[PDB]
């Protein structure tokens, strides 16, 4: 509900993992089809890799399970 | 707009959370009554020129 | 030694369409030297088709063939699937009752029928569904045979789309010449569904029409849609065709004769050409039906897979495995008040255009009807309250939770006959609020933008923006960033404020301290003139102008225009103080890097009003949009469109 990932802007990134539960997740919820449409341009392909990429700088925040 | 101005003149007591129903207050008039449209635009006109400013701050300070 | 051989049978003026042209130099611009052949079949009975066709292959030794015959034309298709079959002649139907494609056809033939399938035109009549969000339709059919394809693509495409469609019921008819009378006009009483879909051949077509004319089932309340097949001469339609009647059809819709025939043998050439580019050599000529080449001959199958994906002038002629035409470009047609077959809209692709973006619908007797129910609502483009986007290229339409808008229609757009109108979504606060008071009012609406002028400033006596639109009746009603105020209440209504503004000022990080400070209200009192503006035409210009003289009198030369210019210029160092709109400000304040601040903490709103939903003067509706706006205000709802819409990084 921050105000940072609820008004995307191009400067700021995050995603998740593509085809995963919670891309479905995103998809199912329409007040959060903006964040999904953000999300949906720069999802990564595995978990370990956005974790390096998190490290990396490249992705500011990382959505995965708990 | 009461509970401010008492807070603000009696003190001792404090307004807490943030507004929860946001409104107006109207003046009321029967159903369909004519000179509804007169005293709108004269609220309008009160709002525009200087009248509520100097209302409230002769008034709620 | 190629040989085209292109066969007409249309029951006209046939020997003048043989005569036509009959020639060897047409087709100069392929990539190859046509060799063609007229035999034009004289009345197409299935022993001169087949004696006609024989002696042809027996004769010459074609390569492929055309064919070409009249709309009513049932069984033919049949016979020429069967010929080629017989003799792996590659043939190719245009045009008439021989282009309706046939999903079975012989495993070893190539007919490659010209013409689309009924799940594309299901697919096509679909999404017109979707464009004008009609929802409960019905289906009406006939015992034509294939209807239980028909059923079962209908069901298919309903039952595989994102939007939620609801089949109300499907009646059976027989639709027979001199049958029961009763039974159709009985069930034809008790459907009442909006949206009607039928499949049945055209003296069906007419006998069901002039059974639900007879039933009430023509008029503005009740639109009809067809496939191809109900269809018969474009060029005369029939009395028993109800106006607004819609069908699908391919662009050889209006195309000529010679224009068909030249293309398909513009087809067959470059098929051959292909083959001749890979294979260094032409394809076998056919052989004849005394015979049974069993084996099937590779060249032939290598031919033909040539011949299956090929482009003409930018078109594409793909042909499916099945023998018809795959993924061509289709046109939606329209029966217009004047009885004629006029084109509504195209399917570039994957994607709808449509030229009318409200459908029309009109009287028993002729007369343009209007729903009353139907709202024409004016907007324009405010960042935090309204914000348009193009559609998203992939799935044609755009995201869900995005109101389709268009832009004034001043300017034609068509190009030809695309599409007048620039087609964009809108979204945002003003956009939710219109679409809960559609709910709950129970209205339905198109959405407008506003091309001429801002928000609205009288000139010269008249009014511009989304005040001239209503104020003239362009518009049922304008939404957005309105502010109420005096000058347009008195000429126009105005509904109960949903949201709270006013004037305020905006500085870069309280060195004012007042909108009534001596530094504004004595732009000379001190240091150089401060540089304070605000964009004008608007409320807060006139509200400067008729309240302080000098402030507007200085105000003149910072005429600032674009918010977010002014913001960047308020961020550079080019200006100190920006006077504009409240409730634009504190948004434009919590989206910012350097977190700007309004002069008093709560910006110490100046002249306060609300946001309105502009309407006609001694309207009707504005009565129960007053009711639903103060329902929403009470409910909560408002306070959570504030919370999603509204919200600031740095504004706790
Ligand atoms: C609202 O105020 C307007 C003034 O702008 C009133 O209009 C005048 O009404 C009087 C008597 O009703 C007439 O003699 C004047 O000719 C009107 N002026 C104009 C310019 O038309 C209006 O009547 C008021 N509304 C009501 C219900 O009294
Ligand atoms: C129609 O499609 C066929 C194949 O589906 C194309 O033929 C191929 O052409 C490429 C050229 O690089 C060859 O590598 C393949 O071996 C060919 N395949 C076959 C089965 O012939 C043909 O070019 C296409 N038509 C056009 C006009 O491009
Ligand atoms: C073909 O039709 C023409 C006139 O339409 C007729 O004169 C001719 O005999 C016909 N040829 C046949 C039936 O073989
Ligand atoms: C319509 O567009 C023209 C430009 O072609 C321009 O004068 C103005 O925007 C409009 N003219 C009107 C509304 O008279
Ligand atoms: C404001 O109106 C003036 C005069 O009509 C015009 O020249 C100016 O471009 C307008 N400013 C806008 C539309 O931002
Ligand atoms: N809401 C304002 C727009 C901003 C302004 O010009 O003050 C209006 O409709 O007049």
């Amino acid at each position: 509900n921050d105000p940072r990932l609820r008004n995307p802007s191009d400067k700021f990134i995050y995603a998740t993992v593509k085809q995963s539960s919670v891309d479905i997740y995103f998809r199912r919820q329409v007040e959060l089809s903006t964040m999904y449409r953000h999300m949906e341009k720069h999802n990564y392909e595995s978990a370990a890799e956005a974790i390096q990429a998190v490290r990396d700088n490249k992705l500011h925040a990382f959505i995965w399970d708990s | 707009a009461v509970l401010e101005f008492e807070a603000s003149q009696k003190c001792d007591l404090v307004t807490t959370g943030e507004l929860f129903f946001r409104s107006g207050f109207g003046i009321g008039m029967r159903k369909d009554s004519p000179w509804k449209q007169n005293v709108s635009l004269s609220i309008l006109k009160s709002h525009e020129n200087g009248f509520m400013e100097d209302l409230d701050k002769t008034w709620v300070r | 030694a190629v040989t085209v051989a292109v066969v007409f049978g249309s029951s006209g003026p046939l020997q003048t369409q043989a005569r036509t042209r009959l020639t060897s130099q047409n087709f100069l611009d392929l990539p190859l030297e046509i060799q063609p052949l007229t035999v034009g079949v004289n009345n197409t009975n299935p022993s001169s088709i087949l004696t006609q066709i024989c002696g042809l292959l027996g004769a010459a030794r074609v390569h492929g063939i055309v064919f070409e015959d009249n709309v009513d034309t049932e069984a033919v298709a049949q016979l020429l699937d069967f010929v080629s079959s017989q003799t792996h002649v590659p043939i190719l139907s245009i045009s008439g009752g021989s282009a309706v494609v046939l999903t079975p056809k012989e495993p070893g033939s190539a007919f490659l029928q010209l013409g689309v399938s009924l799940e594309q035109q299901l697919q096509v009549l679909f999404k017109v569904l979707e464009e004008y969000d009609w929802s409960a339709f019905a289906v009406i059919t006939s015992l034509h045979p294939g209807h239980a394809l028909f059923l079962e693509g209908v069901r298919a495409v309903a039952d595989a789309s994102y939007l939620s469609w609801r089949l109300l019921d499907v009646l059976t008819l027989e639709l027979g010449p001199g049958g029961p009378r009763a039974r159709t006009q009985r069930l034809l009483r008790q459907v009442d569904a909006p949206v009607l879909v039928a499949y049945c051949s055209r003296e069906e077509a007419e006998v069901l029409f002039a059974e639900a004319a007879q039933a009430g089932l023509v008029g503005p309340g009740h639109v009809w849609l067809v496939p191809n097949l109900a269809l018969g001469s474009t060029d005369a339609p029939p009395a028993a065709f109800p106006v607004g009647l819609i069908s699908v059809v391919t662009e050889s819709w209006r195309l000529s004769l010679r224009q068909k025939v030249r293309d398909g043998v513009a087809i067959l050439a470059l098929g051959a050409h292909s083959y001749r580019r890979q294979y260094g050599t032409l394809p076998a000529p056919a052989g004849d039906c005394r015979s049974h080449p069993g084996p099937v001959s590779p060249a032939r199958e290598a031919f033909y897979r040539h011949l299956l994906n090929v482009t003409w002038e930018g078109r594409d002629f793909s042909f499916s495995p099945g023998g018809y035409l795959v993924r061509p470009t289709m046109v939606v047609i329209a029966l217009n008040r004047h009885r004629l077959w006029e084109m509504v809209g195209r399917w570039d692709h994957g994607v709808l255009y449509m030229k009318y973006p409200v459908w029309p619908r009109y009287s028993t007797s002729l007369q343009p009807v209007v729903d009353s129910r139907h709202l024409t609502v004016a907007t324009l483009e405010e960042r935090p309250f309204v914000i348009v986007e193009s559609p998203d290229p992939g799935t044609g339409g755009c995201v869900p939770n995005t109101v389709p808008c268009r832009r004034q229609s001043n300017h034609t757009f068509s190009s030809g006959d695309l599409t007048p109108y620039t087609k964009l979504c809108c979204k945002g606060f003003c956009i939710d609020i219109l679409k809960k008071l559609a709910k709950v009012v129970k209205f339905s609406y198109d959405l407008y933008l506003v091309t001429n002028g801002k928000h609205g400033k009288r000139v010269r006596g008249v009014w511009n923006g989304m005040i001239g639109e209503v104020y003239y009746k362009r518009a049922d009603m304008a939404i957005g960033s309105l502010t109420i105020n005096e000058e347009r209440s008195e000429i126009i209504d105005f509904s109960v404020p949903f949201v709270e503004t006013g004037i305020s000022v905006m500085v870069s990080r309280d060195t004012v301290s007042g909108l009534s400070d001596k530094k504004f209200q004595r732009p000379q009192d001190q240091y150089p003139p401060f540089r304070f503006g605000t964009v004008p035409n608007g409320s807060t210009e006139r509200n400067i102008r008729s309240n302080y003289r000098d402030m507007h009198t200085h105000m003149v030369k910072f005429n600032q225009r674009s918010v977010e210019d002014a913001l960047t210029s308020l961020k550079m160092g080019k200006l100190d103080a920006f006077i504009y709109d409240a409730a634009v400000l504190n948004y434009m304040a919590g989206k910012d890097e350097g977190c700007k601040l309004v002069t008093i903490g709560s910006g110490k709103v100046f002249a306060t009003t609300g946001y309105g939903i502009a309407m006609q003067k001694d309207s009707h509706w504005k009565r129960a949009i007053d009711l639903a706006l103060l329902q929403l205000l009470g409910d909560g709802e408002t306070q959570k469109l504030e919370t999603v819409w509204l919200s600031g990084i740095c504004q706790n």
